[PDB]
């Protein structure tokens, strides 16, 4: 049985260094030499109780490229679920009576983890459970860094943007805090600063970090520039605009960047990365979305296959 | 006064007002066996204490350890034939289940058939309790305002 | 039965497992006085009773009647100088307050800082409780549920 | 040609004893030894004009396990149908120009039966047509009873819950009234009692039934305890709660139940069956939802296959 | 001080026959010779948390016809804040601080009685509270019966329609059974009959009552035909449409009616009284909607004025 | 001519202490002996483009309590036209043509100041404009502080809750720092502290202020406890619920409070003041909601009346 066989991928916390390496190494082989019939005759529930078209289409394209069938829904608006009594525990107890793996997005923290007490032996992969986890996004990001820098160790990683609510920047700090000698630059306005328990966790394991005011300060030594979305509505309109020049990347800023430097951003990108940055060699946010396919396939192959011998 | 029965557990030295919490929380009333409780017992050794005697009943190890969070300095006393045959004191357990409540309004534990379960970590000036489900860590002072 | 306190109330011959339900529900435990409680006792009739001794407080004519839906055959003995200076039996009230919950899910009582209240009527067989607010009448078996 | 080949499954009334046996015997073989390519190259319209995620996911998982493709929609909210003139007859006349079988759920009584005048030779299976029929639910229920009791004849069946509006309890009484020596206990509050024309039909064919006040009265001789949902809103809030103790099952109640007794319930279950009943051997409502797959596959194999030789 | 001076008008059960009579007397007086400046300088709040355009306009015309100012709202939506946080208690505690009287319709049984406990000295008047009370409707109904029949004692009143859920028919029966010699005929669809407690109060006082099946059984005995709207949606559409040859009133059926019989209806009347009924003299429901003014004016004049000089 | 005669009441910054005092004097006079026909024949427009039922009913009771007519609306929806085309400018240019004064709540900062430029000679009064100003609230707040404390100078005022986003706490600080000897205690969750410019105005005038962490640090010094509602949704639900042992007021905490300390709140108060606080004498927020009348009446009497004789 491979390590991840039939396990529920609920959090990055639950994945070890070795599990992260085993998922990323597999994504590398599937990117290389694909397996279009590997999951043939498997049916996967794509249950998006919270709508997220971008994540859904990547997960379902990944399910399709391995040969599996997909059934599911995207509520948020309404289908007929989570209403008039009918609890999540009962929905999972019906659904895992038909499907082989449950992929789900839910608005409440902890939902995937509860599904797990009800699926019995059908695997539950978490596509997003509120402000808690999202392992699949951290896995495509880790795969983009590994793909472009050649390593996951001894890196210079700047996290720029909303770091207080950024579900993504938190998980990637934890994932990356498992590998060695990584150094962090956090560039966030104070209202949105990287929470203390991530910082505590960093210190404790002897990893280095530093706060900086502007992207200018650290452009030269950066390897991965991970940007995040500031949601305008986490501030007053007035507050938002007023950061004396802002946290928005323009291609001028990158003039002093290391030859290997990559700008990553989970999308939607609205305003923090200017158009002109797209035609720069460093812009890597769409190629990152592309590897979403690979990281997502790896997981489904490993969870549903006792041995993948590629 | 209340101090020994033939066999059973004497939970002694509970501070005032926790005695009823413990009864409720650990459902110690739901046994049709002789329980004697004494609340606001004098005990100059405390100022005021509470004592529960559950006759012909023995608290398995961990049950004792859950009391760590509420009446932390209480002595569970085994009487397995006419006197104090084993003394025990509460140690913080590694997990506290069923009894706490997740502070996170948007935790899923709240609407569903799911027992709370929290990871215990006495760190620095208190104990942090991390939810099973929503993975968020809270001070027990937050969790116990309840 | 057991031995006596320094002047107060003795509530005896409470149905077994109603004992705690009264300690919690009528909130009898928030006293500074020694409350001694025996649970699931013999030494009183109909097998196992429950028994509560509240020291120094003496429960009013009123509170004595409030036990009637739970305890109706209990005896609220009144003690001075380790002897029963008086003996009360629960008689049925005409208004039970904030111990019950209106079954009417659209009754406004629910969401607001109002105490529940119900008009009590008939005796033993079916006791109809009428909500103060929605004025809907229910059987006591339904009200005494959840 | 097998009997059901290319027929439209519209009502239980239209299915004979022998047709019910032929669908249940087939579901038994597919449960046993599946056929994942049997409907390959067939495209099925899953047209849920009324949304019903639970029924849709079972029907579509069944379509997928036989190898067929699925196209369709779930309106109720809105897609673009049944609006601004565009009649149902015209929709079916377009859709049956692309698909091989139409599965449909509609809010109005009679809709599946009308579709049938327009599909021409494409089969129309009814997934629910208003308060009228639902043959596919009665077929998974009959299959659950056959599976657990070994027979469909000489049974003791209690129907507990809303029996006046219960579309399910009505159809299963008719289905089961085709087999012999079945005896019925109806336990419903009077506002929700089993309608007279079901009762008339029972008497006429010499089948026995009896009304009982409480589940307590008949627990010992019951074989199948079929529960139904009381929709709170079919009564005043006040009325609802007041049945002196209620029609809710708790595991205490089952202490005197026959070793073989099964509790069936069409779901959503909200309040009439207490959690504690789930960890009892008798609880069978989810395993029933599971056989929805089998009964549903049987039908699609038989309707689309001239001979199934398994 | 008048008997009802600064009294909370919340339930009909609460008003004694003596008080009913004072209300009806005053109203007959104001109709005739109205003092239009009696409530000059009062500010009355029309707080419709549930909206009812007719009621809100009857009550508000009344306030105006007596010289009163009005501030207030309408929901069946969210007004502002009061959706979360604002408890009705906090909302009244602030509105007592502003106005002299509070008229209020709210969708929860008992909302006017809670309000009392926070209105300080400001009187609150119930314009409908859930399925519990509507005193103001029963008052204008008594006034019309009194005004057409010359009395409230020794009448033959037929109550028809949704007797089980009609708020009004429940109250009219309580009010009229506080007078002597009345006889009631209850004509209702089986599933919607007069609840047992109405009938039990009726037998303790020993008031003469009988159930019937169609208006035409008592056509010729009835002094008052009070009709309620059988709500189509709390019923199956095939069941609503199948009851007998309906219990809807057509002028034809009036052919054997007493010269003094009046037909009453709270309104809406959609179909349960036909248009030709409108032309016959027995038609009295619009006339009734107009007596709402004097009844409600009566109410406001006594509650807000110490002694009525007219 | 009174100082404020036909003046636009738009911002608190705009009113001098002399004018604050004239407003508060008049109001103390009208309360006592109200002239109810002072604005007889005026038509005031209550134009709530953003709806606020309390404000709209306080202002409208005021207009009425002084003998004024009212025409107006409420959005948090589309009223008619004004959604497209109708610019606020065109809408005021037409409403100046009708009425004598314009009271207005609008969801955009500066909507009352634009209106001025199109109201011709008609005075406009700001009932709230986005996150900018609410003068009328600060006036009724000063009146309650003055009415309980006997003065507006040399007070110890603790401001608690959402100090960063509370419209009101920003204004109350501007108004009270126009008086001498005041000391402010600011108790707020880290992420929601007093914005730097409030604090910088405070240090130029050199008014004594200090931040704190919980009410219980200043319980015994505080003359006024002004509490705002910490809005649950602009925060993470695990962060809202985790702040300390909360900054919510319970009567217990009042145990060491001065005999004259009053607790104030604009309202809604959902949870930040508990019910037992309501019973204590220090409870003054409903009393406060009532002083809104005299404050707003003051305002309307001066702006619309040349000289006030009372
Ligand atoms: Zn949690
Ligand atoms: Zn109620």
């Amino acid at each position: 049985a491979n390590p991840l066989y039939q396990k529920h991928i609920i959090s990055i916390n639950d994945l070890s260094r070795d599990d992260l390496n085993l998922v990323l190494a597999t994504a590398a082989k599937l990117k290389a030499n694909p397996q279009p019939e590997l999951l043939k005759h498997k049916v996967i529930a794509s249950c998006f109780f919270e709508a997220s078209t971008r994540t859904r289409l990547s997960f379902q394209t990944s399910m399709h490229r391995l040969g599996a069938s997909v059934v599911g829904f995207s509520d948020s608006a309404n289908t007929s679920l989570g209403k008039k009594g009918e609890t999540l525990a009962d929905t999972i107890s019906v659904i895992s009576t038909y499907v082989d793996a449950i992929v789900m997005r839910h608005p409440q923290e902890g939902a995937a983890r509860l599904a797990t007490e009800f699926s019995g032996n059908v695997p539950v992969l978490n596509a997003g459970d509120g402000s808690n986890q999202h392992p699949t996004q951290t896995l495509l990001d880790l795969f983009t860094i590994q793909q472009t820098e050649g390593r996951l160790d001894n890196l210079h990683v700047a996290m720029v943007g909303d770091l207080k609510y950024g579900r993504t920047v938190h998980s990637l700090t934890q994932a990356l805090a498992k590998f060695d000698g990584n150094r962090f630059y956090f560039i966030a306005p104070d209202a949105l600063a990287m929470p203390e328990y991530i910082l505590d966790m960093l210190d404790e394991k002897g990893i280095a970090w530093s706060l900086h005011s502007s992207i200018e300060e650290v452009m030269a030594e950066v390897d991965i520039l991970y940007m995040t979305r500031v949601q305008k509505e986490r501030l007053d309109p007035s507050e938002y605009a007023n950061v004396k020049a802002q946290f928005v990347l323009r291609a001028s800023d990158l003039h002093n960047a290391k030859a290997n430097m990559k700008v990553l951003h989970p999308l939607p990108r609205v305003d923090e990365i200017a158009t002109d940055v797209d035609k720069t060699p460093h812009a890597w946010y769409f190629q990152q979305a592309g590897n979403g396919i690979f990281a997502r396939q790896a997981l489904l192959a490993l969870v549903l296959n006792r041995d993948l011998v590629l | 006064g209340v101090e020994a029965i033939k066999r059973g557990t004497v939970i002694d030295h509970i501070p005032a007002q926790i005695g009823f919490k413990l009864l409720s929380l650990f459902k110690l009333t739901e046994t049709d066996q002789r329980i004697t409780i004494g609340l606001n017992l004098p005990s100059g050794e405390m100022g005021r204490k509470d004592l529960i005697k559950i006759e012909n009943t023995f608290l398995s190890e961990d049950q004792v350890d859950q009391l760590a969070l509420y009446a932390p300095q209480a002595t569970v006393n085994r009487i397995d034939n006419y006197e104090v045959v084993g003394k025990s004191r509460p140690s913080l357990p590694e997990r506290i289940d069923n009894v706490l409540v997740c502070p996170n309004s948007n935790c899923i534990s709240h609407a569903e058939p799911v027992s709370s379960s929290f990871a215990v970590r006495k760190r620095a000036n208190d104990i942090a309790l991390k939810c099973k489900y929503c993975e968020k860590e809270f001070s027990h002072n937050v969790v116990l305002a309840n």
